[PDB]
């Protein structure tokens, strides 16, 4: 029948086809209507396609980068689940996206028949952003619950740590024969190799790990002062830790009241450096998807 | 093809000579149901029956001429017929789709391992996948581009050509 | 008519002019990106200017086709431009008038009687044959004259009357025109990346199941006018075969495979070196190890031998005339022998002119007007 991920309500069948008729066939007035804003419907704007023209100026931009509304998605009739399934599973409904995305950039000039090469554009990876989620409730009142869910928060920037490499493909090389192999990180996890991987050379614990030669990528951590729309009585103003990856890192600067969209997550922290013992009480931050 | 899933000597993954009878495609066979069964045989004897008289005239048409230029000779054969077993019983008794990137994601590649368990076709006026054709005509996207006849201008032109012809 | 009765209404609904300039019978055929109506000609200048399209059945019946909203408007004006561009002979079957609605269009085509395949093949003599692969071949070459391949000949959409004995073809929908190194190490020969990164040549591939041309299985570039004729090749092995459906794709791959199983690992291996990609099978236990050598005679021979050992084959010598044909080959009344050699040579000659009719390479396979000045054909001559 219809198979459905583990721990989810998601089908990446389904929504992959809900996701690419919504992209089909959204229009700015279904907005107007569902924002209950009738005489503002105009038709020069609102009955064109609006992510159509979109992934076009996309398209010959350059640009990689869909800036997605939330509320469309509720807008929008088929959309109406998968706006709740993108609020409780961000993590492959995004995937979901993107992959549709990209897609619909490859079929925008296969049906069409553009000059455009389809090479550049499968070479590319499109990544779609997200945003306006919902209510902008605050940390302090968020529950375990809410872990892995999509987030929106108001916010002061106070500070940035510099530039953090996370490391993405590991490089070891064998001490004797210089035989080298490269292995991708797995769930925040790089296996070592306890043998090399020759035929002719074999030595055990003879591949070391060469730092400069293995790939990385940006990380950044910034210290974000709330300014919740509701706040309890008593309440006393926090900070939250928020880490923004790849391309948004060095995207906001120290004192800008700005609106981050992102993935609620828990970490367990260790103890004491020496030691792999983990604390039971969680760490909560904000994986950053999107920065207005 | 690990071999826990080719075990099976009936059904395989990739098609196999098995030949077959009764009309049907070599590669599939006659799996389902056998035509050696005395039942089988009484329908087939009951279907050549009505079949008799619809095979003279394909058989007298061409008999000499392939055109209509125009009392049957047919030449004996050694094996055996339907008629002959059912004698011997007697004895016996007696969609276009949508296209799609080439390459695939490395998450999407890894949501596979994750998946578990719980009239309609593709619109490229649209370019949407549909439930029931039904519905797909009363949305909005098919009815505006219903009234639209900017779309339909190189028609537009030859149905003009074709009505002075 | 139970439930079609309200289709008839309904499309009378979605036309305002057809009541007074036609009036419709009955359903003949329904297809998948359209469905066929038969309809009274009433009153009208196209019966007149045409009349000779029309066979001497009578009559003069129109076909009204239907097309699908679902269907791409460009897809639907190369269809209707391509027919009426060519026109020329009866085979063809030109459209007389167009009829379109805000989103809906109707085409109007002379009706040409006929009756299904599934009743020809069980019991159609060779000389039958004959006349209906010299009809699909002349029809054939003129629309390579004019310069357009169908990729979609299946027996469905070509229209044979037994009575008077003569053919059309329709669906153009799906036709077209067409005007025109080691590196070491990464040996890909032995293995296919995990991920992969590159693209997939975007082929023209839409043709129906089992009828795809071998160069359209391996995605060519440049794609040829030669699909048509391997096609009406397997309509001949079909019905020199006695089997209607006889190749049947679940999958492209898996009809890759049934090539493989009648024509060889090996044959196939050089045909695709030809067209620059090289294909290797391992294991995959069949019958005939490097394919039929011979030929299709002996493959031909065992699938009439297990169905006529079986049994279940019917009583007509209109079909037992080539397993005696076979069996001499595979073995080794006065006017009883003149009717001998005569279905003797001129079978023997269908067979001969089959081996041509599948020949891998297009450029080694030979056109449809070779086809028609080859010595099997020649009492049509
Ligand atoms: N003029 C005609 N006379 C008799 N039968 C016809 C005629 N035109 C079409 N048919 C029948 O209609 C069917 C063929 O329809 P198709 O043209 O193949 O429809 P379709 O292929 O689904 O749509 P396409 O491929 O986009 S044109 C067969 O059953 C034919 O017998
Ligand atoms: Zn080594
Ligand atoms: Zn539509």
């Amino acid at each position: 029948p219809l198979r459905i991920i583990w721990g989810t309500n998601v089908s990446i069948q389904e929504c992959t086809t809900n996701f690419r008729n919504f992209l089909m066939s959204f229009k700015y007035k279904f907005r107007k209507i569902l924002d209950e804003r009738e005489e503002f419907i105009n038709n020069t704007t609102d009955e064109e396609l609006y992510y159509i023209k979109q992934l076009n100026e996309m398209r010959e931009l350059g640009t990689s980068n869909l800036n997605l509304d939330a509320r469309n998605l509720l807008a929008y009739k088929q959309t109406e689940d998968l706006y709740h399934q993108l609020l409780n599973y961000p993590q492959e409904v995004i995937s979901i996206m993107d992959q549709t995305i990209k897609d619909c950039m490859v079929s925008l000039i296969v049906d069409n028949n553009l000059d455009y090469d389809l090479d550049e554009i499968e070479t590319k990876f499109y990544k779609v952003r997200p945003y306006n989620v919902g209510s902008c409730k605050g940390m302090r009142e968020l529950n375990p619950n809410d872990i892995d869910k999509l987030i929106n928060l108001k916010g002061l920037v106070l500070r940035s740590t510099p530039v953090i490499p996370d490391m993405k493909v590991a490089f070891f090389k064998c001490n004797v024969c210089d035989h080298t192999m490269a292995v991708e990180i797995d769930r925040g996890v790089i296996q070592e190799p306890a043998r090399c991987e020759r035929i002719d050379c074999n030595e055990p614990n003879s591949m070391s790990l060469i730092h400069n030669r293995c790939s990385f990528a940006d990380k950044q951590v910034i210290k974000l002062q709330e300014t919740p729309d509701f706040v309890p009585d008593g309440q006393t103003p926090h900070s939250i830790s928020l880490c923004v990856y790849d391309e948004l890192v060095d995207s906001c600067r120290a004192g800008d009241r700005i609106e981050v969209t992102g993935t609620f997550r828990s970490i367990p922290i260790r103890a004491n450096s020496r030691q792999r013992v983990l604390k039971s009480l969680y760490k909560t931050y904000v994986d950053v998807v999107h920065v207005k | 093809w690990k071999p826990q899933e080719l075990t099976n000597l009936d059904e395989l993954p990739y098609p196999i000579l098995k030949i077959g009878s009764f009309g049907r495609c070599p590669f599939i066979g006659d799996r389902n149901y056998d035509e050696s069964s005395y039942k089988r045989v009484v329908k087939r004897y009951s279907r050549d029956k009505a079949n008799k008289k619809y095979a003279l005239q394909l058989r007298a048409l061409f008999q000499y001429h392939a055109d209509t230029l125009l009392n049957l000779i047919f030449i004996p054969h050694t094996c055996n017929d339907s008629t002959k077993s059912f004698k011997k019983w007697m004895q016996e008794k007696a969609g276009l789709g949508p296209t799609r990137a080439s390459v695939m994601s490395k998450n999407m590649k890894s949501l596979s391992r994750l998946m578990v368990d719980r009239n309609s076709g593709y619109c490229e006026n649209c370019r949407v996948k549909y439930e029931s054709l039904e519905q797909h005509i009363v949305s909005e996207k098919h009815l505006s581009f219903a009234e639209n006849d900017l779309n339909f201008e190189a028609i537009d032109s030859l149905i003009e050509n074709l009505r002075f012809q | 008519p139970p439930e079609i009765k309200e289709e008839m209404i309904q499309l009378y609904h979605d036309l305002p002019g057809i009541e007074n300039e036609y009036k419709l019978i009955d359903k003949i055929g329904e297809g998948t990106f359209s469905s066929v109506y038969k309809a009274k000609d009433i009153t009208g200048k196209i019966t007149k200017k045409f009349a000779s399209h029309f066979w001497n059945y009578g009559s003069n019946y129109v076909a009204l086709k239907k097309i699908y909203v679902t269907s791409s408007p460009q897809r639907i004006y190369n269809e209707l431009n391509l027919l009426y561009i060519m026109t020329g002979s009866s085979r063809v079957a030109p459209l007389c008038d167009a009829k379109r609605v805000r989103d809906q269009v109707i085409a109007v085509l002379p009706y040409y009687p006929h009756e299904e395949f599934r009743t020809f093949y069980r019991d159609l003599p060779i000389k039958g044959i004959k006349k209906y692969i010299w009809e699909l071949l002349r029809a054939l070459k003129f629309v390579h004259s004019k310069g357009i391949i169908h990729r979609d000949i299946k027996p469905t959409n070509f229209l044979f009357n037994l009575e008077l004995g003569r053919g059309v073809l329709v669906d153009f929908g799906l036709a077209e025109a067409q005007m025109d190194n080691n590196v070491n190490g990464v040996d890909l020969t032995k293995g296919y990346p995990k991920n992969e990164t590159r693209r997939i040549k975007r082929a023209n591939r839409a043709g129906t199941r089992g009828f795809r041309a071998p160069e359209v299985l391996m995605k060519c570039g440049a794609q040829s006018t030669k699909i048509d004729i391997w096609s009406v090749g397997v309509i001949l092995l079909s019905l020199l075969g006695r089997r209607f459906p006889m190749f049947q794709s679940l999958d492209d791959a898996d009809s890759l495979l049934e090539l493989c199983t009648i024509f060889g690992w090996k044959e196939l291996r050089k045909c695709a070196a030809l067209h620059g990609l090289g294909f290797e099978a391992s294991g995959l236990i069949w019958d005939k190890p490097n394919g039929y050598s011979n030929g299709l005679k002996e493959f031909v021979y065992d699938l009439l031998n297990k169905e006529c050992t079986i049994g279940t084959f019917p009583e007509y010598s209109v079909a037992f005339e080539t397993f005696g044909f076979l069996q001499q080959e595979l073995h080794d009344a006065y006017e009883l022998k003149k009717y001998q050699e005569e279905i003797w040579s001129d079978h023997y000659w269908c067979f001969q002119v089959l081996e041509q009719c599948f020949e891998m390479d297009p450029q080694k396979r030979s056109s449809a007007e070779d086809l028609l000045k080859t010595p099997f054909f020649n009492e049509l001559n």
